[PDB]
């Protein structure tokens, strides 16, 4: 693909059929953000810590 | 009346002469003789008290 399209960020889709699957069909996806990216944009954020129960 | 007459057992008398009675009444009242430490204890609100906000 273009790598506009790569650097839109749009997600790309494999798909697999074959007998070993458990429904016979298996999926997985990759986009810019995942694809050994370069950066991890994390914004952990943990509230009431306490929380006793 | 002092407080340490109270506490030192004075018996301070009282008297009632009522219209309808002929004969006056006497009452006498003092502290009862007859103390341990009340240690104070000041829980502070549990989490759920407050998690109502
Ligand atoms: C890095 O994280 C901070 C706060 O989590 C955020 O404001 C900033 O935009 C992030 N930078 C990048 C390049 O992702
Ligand atoms: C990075 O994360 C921060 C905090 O969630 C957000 O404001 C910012 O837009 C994010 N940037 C990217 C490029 O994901």
């Amino acid at each position: 693909v273009s790598e506009e399209e790569w650097n839109t960020g749009e997600t790309y889709t494999c798909v697999v059929a074959h007998e070993a699957l458990p429904n016979r069909v298996t999926e997985r996806t990759v986009d810019k953000s995942t694809g050994k990216p370069t950066l991890y944009n994390v914004s952990l954020v943990m509230s009431d810590t306490a929380g006793t129960c | 009346i002092c407080e340490d007459d109270w506490n030192s057992g004075e018996r301070f008398t009282c008297t009632v002469t009522h219209t309808d009675l002929p004969s006056p009444l006497k009452q006498t009242i003092s502290r009862p003789k007859g103390l341990h430490r009340p240690d104070v204890y000041l829980l502070p609100p549990a989490r759920e008290q407050l998690n109502l906000r």
